[PDB]
């Protein structure tokens, strides 16, 4: 029979002379003494002293990382477990690497090849500690698992949120497995994400306070302050939306958690306040820098489409999936939910436009109305009558 | 700088572990350590000296292989000089294999191949990789080119013959972006 790793002894000597005891498989001392250094990214442009600095860090993680794959199933989880330099290199990583994003330089080839190296080094690592099953003979126990994924701080919630904006483009069907297989052996990373998103709301109120939008004396609004200021908020809140909006493009299971929080009001009214104000602001001092302004204005139109795209993905989630699913015909509360979700928002007339734009409200009101066998107009006019005058007050 | 840019899970971070972020107060005592030990954390290259050796005279007549010894010869004190001697003799031949395929399609000491070296190696007198390039070279012009892209076909091969975890699977490149929008139009 095959034995999982966790309960499977192994035989080794003991300090005393000459003495042999079996002792459990994984264990400090048959970790390796491979020292892991941090990452650091690349410098802004090329510039050669900066460069090889990089590519000498980059060069010792690269090679741990092949060594590391390179290990057995036994030694290799023995070396994630017990090595702290190994998970704090891979915080480090995910934490600093450079979005595609971001303000991005071409740099010379070695250090984009270096980079590609480290890019899929990584993801396959975290391949190997999301799989509990990596084959027959090498499994975990799915409780002793996720104890030791969690509480080796192996998967945080900030990482798997950097996971997701950086691997879920092009590999999303295997991190979806990824996701889902540690939410699954280890369910508290939910009550984790519970405890973040008092901190992620907190974010955008940050974001409005520092715009003096809404204890900060009063800032300046966006068509006062230092552009470079500016620059660094539309920044923020680009790799805030997008972060967001990856994670719940790769696990839309969280959506719940999420809206627990009252997250489709607090974005809307987000919106609301901030995105009126941001761009005028950026539409006048367009000429200050003709380049960095229309940057900023691709990054403010891709947080806005990002943001929507997040508020519909939880109202789909919880009201509009369980709908087309299990009907058993008891929908109401999935029902009540939608309304209640948009009456707390119909007085935002600017987000309410935009968002019926991208995601039509009436072709989700018609499915309520189709699944529910009794639903009068009476219980959503008013809500197409907010989206009609929010159009109304524009002309398009 | 880079590890300036506001970022969510930096926020996030730094929230719940004000603790870590001065916990990696640490530079050239983070790389230092590593370079103490990077001594024996390459066990081999593409190529063993061994499996070079085996190459060499598998392709080459006796009549050449004669001087080819001495300039192997030449390649092993080389990487006496920079290896060192305490770490033993598998060590050394091992650095020689190093040096061998550093040198094996460079006919000079380049910028590229003195900070391999010393990236293996740590710091190293520059004259040891003059003498091992010279033999190299030396060796390399009694390859025939048929030869020539044996040996290379032979290092893809093994490089190529290498396992680790996941490394047959489907992997992509590509990266979330921003989506395209238009630029702020023209005012007045």
């Amino acid at each position: 029979p095959a034995l999982p790793l966790d309960q499977l002894q192994i035989t080794h000597k003991d300090p005393k002379t000459g003495k042999l005891r079996t002792s459990p498989a994984l264990h400090p001392e048959q970790k390796a003494d491979r020292y892991f250094v941090l990452y650091k990214p690349p410098p802004k442009d090329n510039i050669p002293a900066l460069v090889e600095e990089y590519l000498e860090r980059a060069t010792f993680v690269a090679n741990d990382l092949d060594w590391l794959l390179a290990l057995p199933h036994d030694k290799f989880w023995c070396q994630v477990i017990f090595d702290e330099t190994l998970q704090k290199c891979l915080d480090s990583y995910l934490r600093y690497v450079p979005r595609k994003f971001d303000e991005g330089v071409a740099s010379a080839p070695e250090v984009v090849d270096m980079q590609k190296r480290l890019h899929r080094s990584v993801f396959l690592t975290f391949l190997r500690m999301s799989t509990h099953k990596e084959s027959k003979d090498h499994f975990i126990s799915p409780s002793a698992f996720g104890e030791i994924l969690y509480n080796n701080f192996l998967f945080d919630i900030p990482k798997i949120l950097d996971l997701c904006v950086l691997f879920g483009k092009g590999n999303s069907p295997l991190l979806q497995k990824m996701i889902g297989n540690i939410f699954t052996q280890q369910p508290s990373y939910y009550s984790d994400l519970d405890e973040t998103l008092p901190t992620i709301l907190q974010v955008f109120s940050n974001i409005l306070q520092h715009c003096g939008l809404q204890e900060e004396r009063g800032r300046l609004t966006p068509s006062d302050m230092p552009l470079l200021e500016l620059k660094d908020i539309v920044l923020y809140l680009c790799d805030t939306c997008t972060t967001l909006w990856a994670f719940l493009d790769i696990f839309p299971l969280a959506c719940q958690t999420f809206q627990k929080h009252d997250f489709c009001y607090r974005l809307a009214s987000f919106y609301e306040a901030a995105i009126p104000e941001m761009e005028s602001a950026i539409k006048k001092r367009r000429l200050e820098d003709s380049k960095l302004l229309g940057d900023l204005w691709q990054r403010l139109s891709h947080s806005r489409k990002k943001l929507m795209e997040i508020f519909h993905i939880i109202l789909n989630q919880i009201c509009l999936l369980p709908i087309l699913e299990s009907s058993c015909d008891n929908i109401q509360g999935f029902i009540e939910e939608f309304l209640q979700i948009f009456s707390s928002l119909l007085q935002e007339k600017r987000f309410l436009r935009d968002y019926d734009a991208l995601f039509p409200v009436a072709e989700d009101i018609s499915l309520l109305q189709q699944a529910s066998s009794v639903l009068d107009e009476t219980r959503t006019a008013y809500i197409l009558q907010a989206v009609e005058s929010a159009w109304e007050g524009v002309d398009r | 700088e880079f590890m300036a840019l506001p970022r969510l899970t930096g926020a996030l971070r730094s929230f719940s572990n004000v603790t870590k972020q001065d916990n990696y107060n640490e530079e050239v005592a983070d790389l230092k350590i590593k370079r103490s030990k990077l001594h024996e954390q390459v066990l081999d290259l593409g190529l063993t000296w061994k499996k070079i050796i085996k190459f060499l005279n598998e392709k080459l007549e006796k009549s050449k292989m004669q001087s080819i010894n001495e300039d192997l010869k030449d390649i092993l004190h080389a990487a006496k000089q920079i290896v060192g001697t305490d770490n033993g003799r598998e060590a050394i031949e091992s650095g020689a294999a190093f040096l061998f395929m550093t040198f094996h399609l460079k006919d000079s000491v380049g910028h590229k191949e003195t900070k391999a070296i010393k990236q293996m190696f740590g710091p190293f007198p520059s004259s040891s990789a003059t003498a091992a390039c010279n033999a190299t070279n030396r060796i390399i012009s009694h390859f025939s080119q048929d030869d020539l892209t044996a040996l290379v076909q032979m290092t893809e091969k093994e490089h190529g013959d290498r396992v680790f975890f996941g490394k047959n699977l489907a992997f992509s490149f590509d990266m979330h972006d921003l989506d395209h929008f238009d630029e702020l139009p023209i005012n007045g």
